[PDB]
């Protein structure tokens, strides 16, 4: 073989070039930075009314509204301040696995096992929420809808590919391929010109929304990557493995910045989120408890011990005022 | 959306009539309804309210217990049955919808109104004047005063601005003193704090003439301003 | 505290939303959610037709005052089973494997499938209705040769029913724990409503047994 | 000494019952149609342990009613109401289980929580109906002894005893025997051991606690005041221990209830 | 001949990378997390008056 030898030596030497210039670990420098003590957060709100496992949840751009989707077949929009149900939408397929909130607040997108991403319009002149679009063309179950504009949306799937869709036309504007397994989560960058997606192949990658280019690839896990999120400054991203360890990678360094793992944790991370200052990495686990890690020293600075079942989705508001968490008991909890 | 009311006409005192508001084009059951009225060339005046699910009902203190409001949601037909009408109940009765949740414009659409004629504590909202001549291209400022301070602990200043162009029905412009309604040009802008409030219209157009109105929704009963008329 | 005319109207709307959510959930609990499974080229467009009538394919058929929901899986291609847990609480798993399964080795794939759903923590306490529907080709290919072609476990006489018993006999060995769940195997002639009736009976028997565990008797 | 022991029992009852009710408020997996009856049972036993039992304990210590005629009538009415409520709660729970087992699919058409609450409130209304005689028997007595106005009326006592313990007891025996038959036929394919143990425990507790009291009921109805008073209080305290033990039979046999209690 | 050609071509672009190393990007995370430490309502609890919950 010729190309295989070139491919093998390319990666080994490219990694060698990365290793040669690799100076030191994050801890080696940030050791002198004092910890944050104990972040004891109390459950300020308990949003109840879902009658099944809650699979997805997305914060509003104004830091006050929430969307949650259940196996019940319902999509509920809450007022996070007064724990009031602003909207309740019946979804076509009860098998929801992801949801997103339009950054302008006009629309809401949700999808799941039926391979279709349904986009509903909230601000209708007739007062009810209708289905503006049904983005179809994926050949597998859907995940991590992430609106870019009111007329451009990304979607991951179990087809080993992500897709950028022009909602108005309903045609896949771009298709990012290269995965060898179901793609579980994607998270748009702050500037909305990139994104990172992790897949069951135990590898994630940074894709460009404009040119459909596999700009970067990232490895280091030993099992699936069930959750992913972006550092608030759009220069790092943390993935939540089913290996029971979280990993913060830097886009530029081509390497994992650090690992958040503890011996007592034997189960995989279900969702990952960040604090507005990029200090508290919030990891929802299968242990039926979330967990607040100090995102620079890897210490569990507090825990959001709640829910009777595994945590599925986390979210930190835009201003960082709260933390919404969901779990398979059908209760959302807003912690502060 | 199309709210059309039927039931207007001339009725002798002591009788009873019924006004229907046959809705078409929206989710009737999700909208609370009002029956704002207007006496001839005097000003607007609220009449009744009926929330979604027919759970809540409020009446104006002038005719409380004399009018009754019923909503028929499976059929999309709202009623207001007036039992005893005096010579003061003559007015143009409008049918207004209102949807209340975090971020709604709860006075967005106003029906076409119906003419009803009869043969022969509360917050007070005051408008400074009754006529203001102006020419196109001149920015104008209208102001009305309130008795209490509308700024609720929430922060919402429940002040509503309407515009009744000659021969038409009102049309919301500012639903919470700073938020433009739907479908209105973005030149309108509202401000003001405490009791005093002002509406500023930059780059006034020919069709912006009409009797403006200011209403409060901090607490029932709903009260309307005297009515400022822009003249040209 | 006193609330605003609007902030009250917001609270009244939430109650109406809350009422409908609760009311809808009551209707969901009145249905029987049967996860439908099958192996490659086993015959899956013939049992669904017998009922009273892309990814997930959900089917409805109301039989004798029961509203059945049957969720097919022949649309999903990714076999990672990161979506099986979504099918917790199903009242059964209708697993369809026919006798002609060694025409396309079936032993490894078939036994690995059943060992998968009997090992899943989510399905180990749900009964598995096993279907062997037709009787039109189940006899004409048994006589070709003993089952040593791909089934080394048995090297004896191969009749129709006796060998059929062996497949069932080895089957229960797949079930790692028979304390909680129960296989309801079916051997019939796919000529009439036989299939529908058997699931109804296997659905009553699983429901009635579930009540007792709630009463603490069974 | 005796009072101390009695007090313990009293307190225990109340405590246990409260816990059960709290559970059915918190978990939301216990908000089923087979737990509204346990809630009613816990409420009845809580009333017995909170309003009825303590006053009886005081009555033993002082050997006389020191709270006067009005509180005498109040305590007697509360006693009868809560005891009948406990018995009828058990009876309706048994009917629920029997109709569930003999007709699983059909019952789902009529197993709405609305019907469960309707039946619970009907049973509680039937129990409360006991106050008509206790407060109006004269219309239709030592001052130191609290007792009803009909405690020596033969026919009324016999009819009340039949309607309160015997008919419910016989129907409960019948329906639990049918449930045992169904359980056995399902087990036929060790399994029947648990079912037999639980049903025997239920019926044994019920009958061993409530049959002596109604025997005394009917006998003193017939005897016309030739019996001792110490015997009466023993039977009534057996009846109260029944409500003390009820939380240890019905809710402890459910896995969700046990998990909820373990968490707390 | 052209099945893994695109794969290695992507790996080729993974070689021409603007390599900002772990310590080169170690301080960037620290700088950002410090320069916004005052705006995070969770890291530094906000007074009970400005808390909307
Ligand atoms: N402890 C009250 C016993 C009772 C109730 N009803 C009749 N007798």
């Amino acid at each position: 073989d010729q190309l295989r030898q070139e491919a093998e030596q390319l990666k080994n030497q490219i990694r060698d070039a990365r290793k040669a210039c690799a100076d030191a670990t994050l801890s080696q420098i940030t050791n002198n930075i004092d910890p944050v003590g104990r972040i004891q957060m109390r459950t300020r709100r308990t949003l109840r009314g879902h009658l099944a496992k809650i699979y997805a949840m997305h914060w509003g751009t104004d830091s006050r509204l929430l969307v949650s989707a259940s196996q019940d077949g319902k999509l509920i929009i809450w007022d996070s301040y007064t724990t009031n149900k602003v909207h309740a939408i019946p979804l076509r397929s009860s098998w929801v696995m992801t949801c997103a909130y339009a950054p302008s607040g006009n629309y809401v997108a949700c999808g799941g096992l039926d391979n279709i991403c349904s986009i509903y319009n909230l601000k209708t002149r007739e007062g009810n929420v209708r289905v503006s679009r049904e983005l179809a063309g994926h050949t597998g179950y859907l995940s991590c809808c992430r609106f870019l504009d009111d007329n451009q949306i990304v979607t991951s799937s179990g087809d080993t590919t992500c897709a950028l869709w022009d909602i108005e036309t309903g045609q896949q504007t771009t298709t990012f391929t290269g995965h060898t397994g179901d793609v579980m989560s994607l998270s748009l960058a702050p500037d909305t010109r990139l994104f990172v997606s992790g897949a069951c192949d135990a590898s994630a990658k940074l894709w460009d929304v404009r040119e459909g280019m596999c700009r970067q690839t990232f490895t280091g896990h030993e099992s699936d990557i069930n959750a992913i999120c972006f550092f608030p400054n759009g220069n790092a991203f943390a993935t939540g493995s089913d290996d029971a360890t979280c990993r913060l990678f830097d886009l530029r360094a081509d390497q994992e910045l650090m690992t958040y793992s503890h011996d007592n944790i034997i189960c995989g991370i279900t969702s990952v989120s960040f604090s507005k200052s990029g200090r508290l990495l919030l990891a929802g686990y299968d242990d039926f408890n979330c967990n607040v890690w100090d995102a620079l020293k890897a210490d569990r600075a507090g825990v959001l011990a709640g829910h009777d079942n595994r945590v599925s989705c986390l979210g930190v508001t835009d201003d960082g005022m709260a933390v919404a968490t969901g779990s398979w008991d059908s209760f959302l909890k807003i912690w502060n | 959306v199309q709210l059309v009311e039927s039931g207007g006409g001339l009725v002798q005192p002591g009788g009873s009539r019924k006004l229907s508001c046959s809705a078409s084009g929206f989710a009737f059951s999700s909208f609370g309804m009002h029956w704002v009225r207007q006496a001839p060339e005097k000003g607007l005046e609220w009449v009744a309210y009926i929330s979604s699910g027919s759970g809540t009902i409020y009446y104006a203190d002038t005719v409380k217990g004399r009018f009754t409001i019923s909503r028929d949601d499976p059929k999309n037909t709202l009623f207001l049955q007036m039992t005893s009408l005096r010579s003061e109940d003559t007015a143009m009765y409008y049918c207004v919808r209102s949807i209340y949740y975090y971020g709604s414009s709860p006075f967005d659409f106003w029906g076409q109104g119906t003419t009803l004629t009869v043969s022969s504590s509360d917050i007070v909202m005051t408008q400074a004047t009754s006529s203001v001549p102006v020419t196109p291209g001149e920015s104008v400022s209208i102001s009305c005063r309130s008795s209490k301070s509308l700024l609720h602990s929430n922060g919402n200043t429940y002040l509503y601005w309407f515009l009744q162009r000659p021969g038409q029905s009102p049309q919301l412009l500012i639903y919470r003193m700073s938020n433009l309604a739907s479908g209105v040009p973005d030149r309108f802008s509202g401000s003001g704090s405490g009791t005093a409030f002002t509406l500023t219209i930059s780059r006034l157009e020919a069709e912006d003439v009409g009797v403006y109105y200011c209403m409060q929704h901090l607490e029932y009963p709903l009260t309307f301003g005297a009515g400022t008329k822009l003249e040209l | 505290c006193t609330l605003s005319a609007e902030d009250k109207a917001a609270v009244e709307r939430s109650k109406m939303i809350d009422r409908n959510l609760r009311e809808d959930g009551e209707k969901a609990a009145r249905e029987v959610k049967l996860l439908l499974l099958g192996a490659g080229e086993s015959g899956k467009s013939t049992i669904v037709k017998q009922m009273k009538i892309t990814g997930i394919v959900e089917t409805h058929f109301t039989f004798k005052d029961l509203h059945f929901k049957m969720f097919d899986v022949g649309g999903q291609r990714s076999e990672r089973k990161k979506w099986i847990h979504c099918f917790e609480g199903v009242t059964a798993i209708i697993f369809c494997v026919a006798l002609s399964d060694y025409d396309l080795n079936r032993m490894h794939e078939s036994m690995k499938l059943f060992d998968s759903i009997c090992n899943n923590k989510w399905f180990t306490d749900t009964s598995i209705i096993l279907f062997l529907n037709k009787k039109d080709l189940f006899e004409e290919k048994i006589k070709k040769s003993p089952l040593t072609i791909c089934y080394p476990e048995y090297a004896g006489s191969n009749t129709y029913e006796e060998a059929a018993a062996y497949i069932q006999c080895q089957f229960e060995d797949l079930n790692k724990r028979k304390d909680t769940k129960e296989i309801y195997t079916h051997f019939t002639c796919a000529t009439d409503t036989k299939n529908v009736q058997f699931v109804f009976d296997a659905v009553t028997d699983v429901i009635i047994k579930n009540n007792l565990k709630d009463c603490g008797l069974f | 000494p005796l009072v101390v022991v009695l007090s313990t029992i009293c307190l225990v009852t109340v405590g246990l019952n409260l816990l059960v009710l709290y559970a059915v408020r918190s978990e939301r997996k216990l908000h089923t149609v087979g737990n509204l009856y346990i809630v009613s049972l816990s409420v009845a036993d809580l009333i017995v342990g909170a309003v009825v039992m303590p006053m009886n304990i005081l009555y033993l210590l002082m050997s006389k009613w020191s709270l006067g005629r009005p509180l005498c009538l109040f305590w007697l009415s509360m006693d009868y109401v809560a005891s009948t409520a406990s018995i009828f709660s058990v009876f309706i729970l048994c009917i629920d289980r029997y109709r569930s087992v003999q007709q699983p699919l059909r019952y789902l058409k009529y197993r709405t929580k609305t019907r469960a609450s309707a039946t619970i409130l009907g049973a509680w209304f039937l129990s409360f109906l006991w106050v008509i005689p206790i407060l109006g028997w004269n219309h239709f007595r030592r001052e130191d002894k609290c007792e009803t106005d009909f405690y020596d009326v033969t026919w009324f006592k016999v009819m009340t005893a039949i309607i309160n313990f015997y008919l419910p007891t016989l129907l409960m025996l019948w329906f639990y025997a049918k449930i045992y038959k169904a359980v056995r036929q399902h087990c036929q394919h060790n399994r029947e051991r648990k079912a037999a143990k639980q049903l025997g425990f239920i019926m044994a507790a019920f009958i061993l606690c409530w049959i002596p009291y109604f025997i005394f009921f009917m006998v003193i109805a017939f005897c016309k005041n030739c019996c001792n008073e110490h015997l009466h209080m023993f039977t009534i305290w057996l009846g109260y221990i029944n409500s003390t033990l009820n939380p240890l039979i019905y809710p402890l046999c459910n896995e969700n209830f046990k998990k909820t209690f373990k968490r707390i | 001949i052209a099945q893994a050609r695109k794969l290695v071509e992507q790996l080729k672009m993974e070689a021409n990378i603007d390599r900002i190393k772990v310590s080169k990007a170690a301080a960037d995370l620290m700088a950002y997390c410090e320069a916004h430490a005052k705006e995070d309502p969770l890291l530094t609890p906000v007074p009970a008056s400005e808390n909307p919950f």
